[PDB]
């Protein structure tokens, strides 16, 4: 339904919450009174209209398939290439994940996506990453690998991928200093 | 001097002593019992006991009429049938 405000442009007048929900009030009874054609076209004079997108496979000089991807967690950028066949080999930087991540945290969130979607094993990948921590590299990699995979998986699948996180970029990055207090929440101690 | 066991006496039916004594407690309330009693445990001079019997008949008048006018007006709590005027 139109808001008030586009109410009130269409009405060259001046209007109340109330008087706007007494209308749309109406307007609902009208609607729900199994109307005729020409109460219906009335009514879109008030009516106002209101997934995941996937990237495109490539071919290397071998032909053989890929696809490509970017993500970013924290002050961390990655970018990530999955291979459409592989033994689940992941090379960060050029160097195998089990020494670029000696974490088992870091190693469980760049399974997270294969684990989730039954293909431990059945790609290979090579992602660059840089800033950010190690957390945040991890969890950078895991988001660009998880949109590359999304090139390759059925559509269930990566829409149970989004509805699992795997594909929702984490806005969650630090909270600037305020002046006065000594950090982003934490207040100076109250003198008394 | 009275016979026993006749007077404030309920059965208690197959055994559900709640309701039974609930059922009492209700015919002592009815009968105003309980509140004599918890007036009786400490002397109500006798201005007092005036003044809170005449607060309890204007509280009474008051209450009896505000629920005649709620039932007389709940009639009219249908909903509205002229919406839109």
């Amino acid at each position: 339904w139109l808001i008030k405000e586009e109410l009130e442009e269409m009405l060259v007048e001046k209007l109340s919450d109330l008087d706007y929900m007494q209308f749309i009030r109406l307007l609902e009874k009208l609607l729900t009174s199994q109307c005729g054609a020409a109460e219906e076209e009335f009514v879109q004079r008030f009516r106002r209209s209101v997934k995941q997108l996937i990237e495109p496979v490539q071919y290397d000089e071998q032909g053989m398939a890929f696809s490509k991807s970017e993500g970013k967690r924290k002050t961390a950028k990655a970018e990530a290439i999955v291979y459409k066949h592989g033994s689940g080999r992941i090379k960060v930087n050029g160097i195998d994940y089990q020494l670029y991540f000696p974490i088992t945290q870091d190693r469980e969130q760049l399974m997270f996506p294969f684990h989730f979607v039954d293909r431990l094993g059945k790609h290979d990948v090579t992602c660059t990453v840089s800033g950010g921590g190690r957390s945040a590299q991890a969890g950078a990699i895991r988001l660009a690998m998880a949109k590359a995979l999304c090139s390759f998986v059925t559509e269930d699948e990566v829409e149970w991928m989004r509805q699992a996180g795997l594909l929702t970029t984490d806005p969650r990055v630090r909270e600037r200093k305020k002046p006065g207090q000594e950090g982003a929440r934490r207040k100076f101690t109250w003198k008394k | 001097k009275h016979l026993k066991f006749i007077a404030r006496t309920v059965m208690v039916q197959e055994g559900n002593v709640e309701s039974a004594y609930r059922t009492l407690n209700r015919i002592l309330t009815m009968d105003g019992l309980i509140e004599d009693i918890k007036h009786r445990r400490y002397y109500e001079k006798p201005c007092r006991r005036r003044q809170r019997e005449s607060y309890e008949r204007c509280r009474r008048i008051y209450n009896m009429e505000m629920a005649r006018k709620i039932n007389f007006l709940m009639r009219k709590n249908r909903a509205d049938p002229w919406q839109g005027c």
